[PDB]
């Protein structure tokens, strides 16, 4: 039998076995699952790849896995990335050769099949991440994990080459393939002699794109005590202008080891490789965390439409729309979402509730020339400590798709943007965002807000109003907006909140800035008895029987409903605030204004009141706002103001 | 302060073989031809060859009209440019010559220098 | 695999009361300990317990690379005694015959462990009566470049584990061989047309150009090791010393402990400002063997 | 063939010039145009014309309009001679530089990849940090002292030095230069770097720039701190600092498969994208 050399593959039972492969599947992945629709796959996406014209199928792995036979080809596909993919490549072109034959006039045969298919695996294994991985391991299947940090610009790549002579005159041309490009010394035109000179145009050959784009992981279950670390990797045609700064990717590829030279200048190529990723598919949407906005996407949805890509945004079902049209007709909604929100910290339903407003923030309104108006509400909670502040920051930083976490007296007013620095492997200059440009759309969280300098916080200046940032030192002289949603916290003096003293005293704030932000909580304690029985209640009933139940009586939860349910709400409403409600809100202005002769009220409270009014008009689905729903939310002020009186 | 490194080879795969009748692979030709000749009826360069090695004359003697009998190419070949095939044949003999010469001595009883021919025909007096 | 220091010694107790007398080897090994590695992996090569199991499907790579050199090795091997036996005209010679001319892969190269040493105790030379007498950094004199020594102190800035060749593995493309080369030194040059025997002595030469999956790698790490300021004298500093670790011994020194490394002490060219050279100043290290935390 | 395919080009754009080109009444803007554009600069003495793409967008329908919009690089010499030989028909030393206007869909830096290499397109952004004016060969006269050094030649492409072929005389292949600093024709071009615009950068990241060339009629025209639009052709610059990215960059080594024996001179390459302009407009 044949063989290749590096290997154990043969081309026959890999190309007659996958052929195998895809003409049944039956989920036996839910014969895995267990089971808690029978028509196969990848007939109806070979059918959706058909028609729209889109190339660049993809499958699992675990589907490789779950059917038997071809439980080889999955070991033989994790060891021999090229080979196999090579394979794949040719039994898709002629598995769609062997489709066409049916019907026999079909989208003018020769360039449908001429036009190049590809493959994209994914999802193959995470056993161990990056630090663990010896050198025995240099050709396989990785998949990391955490954000991005920068982005090189473009870097061509030749394909082919392009020679002409001053004689008299012929013009070749040549390939690649492997590492080298030859050229010859004679002859054309005569061909043979005279040893013409032969010169090279660069301005006539094919090319390629080659982008770099460096990357910071997070790999859990540390190998302790392990400190974070670095990669570069160098995506290729296709996923150029993929990734931008900020986001959270996990990627398949390639673990690659090439020299590099000593000082540009011999030929010493020093030994001690180094190492990089050589990325295959990138996998940016989720379906546990949440789902990234539209009015910030829309250059990119104004793009990527003349050329075939990846989703960026979660593929709503159909199904389940039902689900969501019925879950809507819920009463008790407002109570229920907001319930749902944080099951295992139990009070103060209504910064729980404020928290919830934020994610349905504002509505977005573009004017015809300035104008600019966003969604942003901007929250502050204080109070006593041993509070179960730091809770909520952590459940937030979790659900949030860009956030990023800062905290006091770890900053700098260059600590938040234009990190101009040396960057090694290219020895040039290049220009980093800080700690607000990675925070561009989406939730903020600054921990100890009283302990800032004055330089810091005279960021925040810029930031809270204009919704600008104005870079102007020596690099960059131009604007750049960083649209972000602040929320943080302080603790006083005390650290007890003590009676009969101002509020305004009792946190060492400049009592403007503690006016500009919108919504203010001042939680504190109670000294009566009958919380603290179901209190330690709920404690004993989370350590008990050492399983996560924590809460189902007398409660439903959903799990996973709600992230598609706000994104779901993010996108396909426009709530508008017409007339019928301006008499009760401009006079429930007015009779905000009459307190004169501690903290007072100005013109951001009538914003916020519109803004957080109609955020209470995007959750559940009302494309106007009503006169009714807005006296509550006059109370989610009035009732940090009866948390005023003392 | 350590020692020097080694370069060497192993043949592992074939092989962009025509073949297109260049340096090597004219050898094949002559150890075709000292080794596997035998005119009627009897083999004569190879006992020759057994029986100069234990008089130590290190010699071999080549008619040229038997050249042009057995194969007829590397005839002319060789009266093309004679100064650049002649070499050839050398290591050709001594490549032979190693092995008769191991199996004969060890069989049972470093050095060896390379070989010479010496031809002689007797076509046309100039 | 873990040859100790203690099964040779009670192995000459054993032999010198039996009779006959044996011959001195521990301090043989303790006075060079570099010529030993290669001696002595050689000399466990003539016999091995070859097919104890076939091989499972999912194993590895390195296994199945070396699977196929030893196989592929064999049938060049018998290919040429079935030439030239079947050219006639007690087999020993036919065998030299044929062990001398055909180029094989060396037993340098399919190989796929390591090999490290392990120093006795105090107990074992205490029961029947110095290779491992804790020393300090100070104490190391400029007169044991070779032996077999034991430091002790605290790691500081131990760095990470990434790849360094050791033979680099071309192909021909015309000829079809596979030229190999050997690095020793800190940094290389590729090379050039071929350096065969069918590629030469042809008038063209073909080119080559290299592969990864064919060469030999092994992991590499460096740290550094402090003086334990308990055993400094009087008014002085702490000074340092640079290890290097190679193959299965790697992941094993953690930062900020207290630690007995063991091993050999060997010279690595450098000196520093050019115009400071007095020739031909070497600039010692220490390779490691078997590494015995406390705590 | 790929003569006559440029050859054939040129015959038609030599009849397209030629022809009519204005399709206005006497109401107008009266006929020709062109042909005031050639006398109108023959008054004067400026030596450049401003031709439109618009009317070459009616003519054709569309068939030369692909023609010069790929490929624009390899029909420079063409072009310029088929106009040099209609001002020797029409007009009594020229130098002649053809800026096309009014392209139709404007990209931004981001749009920029490299399938577009050689064509056409309008980039839009911000100047910062312009330089200073400098000469620039392109005309060379140099040949070996032994004997004659009289020949006009090559360097219109960047290499610089210098003459190859048809040595000395008599001194043959490679003798060359000596070149000479009193016999040339020079021009002179500014090294602008634009920046990209405020309001269309991806939501979030920074600023980007970009390099770029002037030469000829629109030298000092930009200005510190404004908007422009320029003008596509979009060539190649040789780069060196981009070592150890990774790879894996090709080189060159060259083919010894031809010369029978009886040295390493291969090289690198890495190559970044800037840009060269002609035209340049401040409308912003």
């Amino acid at each position: 039998l044949r063989i290749i050399w590096g290997t154990n593959v043969s081309i026959q039972e890999c190309t007659t076995n996958f052929r195998n492969f895809l003409m049944s599947f039956k989920y036996k992945f839910r014969k895995i699952l267990d089971e808690r629709d029978e028509e196969l796959y990848y007939i109806k996406q070979l059918n959706e790849m058909r028609e729209l014209g889109t190339s660049n199928l993809n499958l699992d792995a675990r589907n490789l896995l779950a059917y038997k036979q071809t439980e080889d080809l999955y070991h033989q596909l994790l060891n021999y990335p090229q080979e196999v993919i090579s394979i794949m490549d040719q039994t898709i072109k002629d598995c769609m050769v062997s489709l066409i034959v049916d019907n026999n006039l079909d989208y003018d045969l020769d360039e449908i099949e001429t036009k190049f298919y590809k493959v994209r695996p994914y999802n193959v294994g995470s056993c161990k991440g990056m630090r663990e991985l010896n050198p025995n391991d240099i050709d396989k299947l990785i998949n990391l994990k955490g954000l991005v940090l920068r982005s090189t610009p473009v870097i061509p790549d030749m394909k082919v080459a392009f020679f002409k002579c001053n004689v008299c005159d012929h013009t070749m041309a040549v390939e690649i393939d492997r590492g080298v490009i030859q050229e010859p010394a004679r002859c054309e035109r005569i061909d043979c002699n005279e040893p013409n000179s032969m010169s090279l145009i660069h301005n006539r050959c094919s090319f390629a794109d080659k982008q770099v784009i460096k990357l910071q992981e997070t790999p859990d279950f540390v190998p302790d005590g392990q400190t974070p670390h670095s990669i570069s990797l160098c995506v290729y045609d296709e996923l150029v202008d993929s990734c931008r700064a900020g986001d959270r990717i996990e990627v398949t590829g390639t673990f690659r080891s090439i020299p590099i030279r000593a000082n540009s200048r011999q030929r010493v190529l020093k030994s001690l490789y180094k190492t990089y990723v050589d990325v295959v598919h990138v996998k940016v949407s989720d379906k546990r965390l949440d789902v990234d906005t539209s009015t910030i996407e829309q250059e990119l949805m104004q793009n990527k439409v003349d050329h075939n890509e990846v989703e960026e945004v979660r593929q709503i079902t159909d199904q389940d729309l039902a689900k969501i049209r019925e879950v809507a007709a819920r009463e008790d909604l407002y109570s229920l979402l907001a319930r749902s929100i944080a099951p295992s910290i139990y009070e103060l339903e209504d910064v729980k509730k404020g928290i919830l407003l934020q994610l349905f923030g504002g509505t977005n309104k573009t004017f015809t020339k300035g104008g600019r108006y966003r969604g942003d509400i901007n929250i502050l909670l204080c109070g006593d400590p041993s509070t179960s502040k730091s809770q909520i920051l952590q459940y937030v930083h979790k659900i949030t798709p860009r956030g990023v976490y800062t905290s006091g007296k770890g900053s700098s007013a260059v600590g938040l943007t234009a990190y101009i620095t040396r960057d090694v492997d290219t020895k040039q200059l290049v220009l980093e965002s800080g700690a607000l440009v990675l925070s561009d759309g989406g939730v903020c969280c600054i921990d100890e807000f009283d302990k800032m300098s004055d330089s810091t916080r005279s960021v925040l200046h810029e930031v809270m109003e204009q919704q600008t940032i104005s870079i102007a030192k020596a690099g960059i002289i131009t604007t750049l907006n960083a649209r972000s949603s602040i929320l943080a916290s302080a603790n006083p003096i005390g650290s007890r909140y003590n009676p009969n003293l101002p509020v305004t005293e009792n946190i060492d704030l400049p009592p403007p800035l503690l006016s500009r932000f919108d919504l203010v909580y001042l939680v504190l304690d109670k000294v009566d008895e009958k919380n603290d029985r179901e209190l330690a209640k709920h404690l004993t009933n989370l350590y008990l029987e050492d399983k996560p139940e924590h809460i189902s009586q007398d409660d439903v939860l959903p799990v996973e409903f709600l992230t598609m349910y706000i994104s779901y709400a993010k996108e396909h409403i426009h709530p508008i605030i017409t007339e019928a409600a301006k008499t009760e809100l401009v006079r429930a202005y007015v009779g905000m204004r009459k307190m004169g002769d501690r903290i007072t009220a100005t013109t951001r409270q009538l914003e916020s009141m519109i803004r957080l009014a109609e955020a209470h008009a995007k959750m559940k689905l009302k494309n106007v706002v009503e006169l009714e729903d807005v006296q509550e939310a006059v109370r989610l002020i009035r009732s940090a103001i009866k948390d005023y009186a003392t | 302060s350590f020692d020097r490194p080694e370069i060497y080879s192993a043949p592992v795969l074939q092989g962009e073989s025509p073949n297109d009748d260049d340096n090597t692979e004219i050898i094949k030709s002559f150890k075709n031809f000292i080794l596997e000749f035998r005119l009627d009826s009897q083999f004569i360069y190879r006992d020759q060859l057994r029986n100069n090695i234990l008089v130590k004359n290190y010699s071999l003697t080549v008619n040229m009209e038997h050249l042009i009998g057995y194969n007829e190419d590397i005839y002319k070949k060789l009266s093309d440019e004679p100064s650049d095939i002649i070499p050839l044949f050398e290591t050709a003999i001594t490549q032979v010559a190693k092995r008769i010469s191991i199996l004969s001595r060890a069989q049972s009883a470093n050095s060896l220098p390379t070989f010479q021919l010496i031809l002689n025909s007797n076509a046309n007096q100039i | 695999v873990i040859i100790d220091l203690d099964d040779i010694l009670q192995y000459q107790n054993e032999k010198f009361l039996q009779g006959t007398q044996a011959d001195d080897l521990v301090s043989a090994i303790q006075q060079n300990a570099n010529h030993f590695t290669e001696l002595f992996c050689r000399a466990i090569d003539n016999n091995m317990p070859l097919p104890t199991k076939e091989i499972d499907y999912k194993d590895d790579v390195l296994d199945v690379i070396l699977n196929q050199r030893r196989l592929r090795n064999e049938r060049m091997l018998s290919d040429r005694t079935n030439e030239i036996r079947s050219e006639n005209l007690m087999n020993d010679a036919l065998r030299e015959v044929v062990e001398d001319e055909t180029e094989l892969f060396p037993p340098n190269l399919t190989r796929r462990y390591f090999l490290y040493f392990k120093p006795l105790s105090q107990n074992c030379a205490r029961r029947y009566r110095i290779s491992s007498k804790p020393l300090s950094v100070r104490q190391i004199k400029g007169d044991f470049l070779g032996q077999l020594i034991t430091v002790r102190g605290i790691i500081t800035r131990v760095s990470d584990v990434k790849p360094a060749v050791e033979v680099i593995a071309y192909t021909c493309d015309q000829c079809g061989y596979e030229v190999f080369q050997e690095v020793n030194s800190r940094t290389f040059t590729p090379l050039s047309e071929c350096t065969s025997e069918e590629c030469s002595q042809n008038q063209t030469k073909g080119q080559l150009f290299m592969s990864t999956r064919a060469s030999k790698f092994s992991a590499f790490q460096e740290c550094k090791i402090q003086e334990l300021s308990q055993q400094v004298p009087v008014g002085h500093i702490p000074r340092s010393l640079n290890i290097h670790v190679n193959g299965t011994l790697v992941r094993s020194l953690s930062p900020g402990d207290i630690v007995d490394v063991t091993g050999i002490f060997l010279p690595a060219p450098y000196t520093g400002f050019k115009a400071l050279k007095a020739g031909l100043l070497t600039e010692t290290y220490l390779e490691a063997q078997f590494v015995r935390q406390h705590k | 063939v790929d003569d006559v395919t440029g050859e054939k080009v040129r015959e038609a754009f030599e009849q397209f010039l030629e022809d009519f080109s204005v399709q206005s009444t006497d109401t107008g803007e009266v006929e020709k145009v062109y042909r005031a554009q050639i006398e109108f600069m023959k008054i004067y003495d400026l030596n450049t014309i401003y031709i439109d793409y618009q009317h070459l967008s009616m003519r054709e329908n569309g068939a030369l309009a692909m023609a010069i919009s790929e490929q624009y690089y390899r029909f420079l010499p063409f072009l310029q001679k088929g106009l040099r030989r209609v001002v020797r028909k029409y007009a009594p030393e020229r130098v002649f530089q053809i800026s096309f206007f009014n392209l139709p869909t404007v990209h931004r830096i981001r749009d920029i990849r490299s399938e577009k290499i050689g064509s056409l397109l309008s980039i839009s952004g911000t100047v910062t940090r312009t330089s200073e004016v400098r000469p620039e060969l392109y005309k060379a006269s140099f040949t070996c002292d032994m004997c004659r050094a009289i020949v006009d030649n090559v360097e219109q492409s960047f290499k610089y030095t210098e003459p190859t072929f048809c040595p000395n005389p008599s001194c043959e292949n490679r003798a060359f230069w000596t070149l000479n600093v009193t016999r040339s024709r020079f021009l002179d071009w500014q090294k602008v770097r634009i920046q990209e615009n405020a309001n269309e950068i991806p939501t979030g990241s920074m600023p980007r720039t970009l390099d770029v060339i002037l030469r000829g009629d629109s030298v000092e025209r930009a200005k510190p701190g404004d908007r422009c639009k320029f003008t596509g052709v979009e060539i190649v610059v040789p780069d060196v600092t981009q070592l150890g990215l990774p790879g894996v960059k090709p080189s060159s080594t060259l083919d010894t498969r031809g010369i029978s024996k009886t040295s390493l001179g291969v090289r690198d390459l890495t190559y970044k994208i800037s840009f060269l302009a002609c035209h340049v407009i401040s409308i912003g």
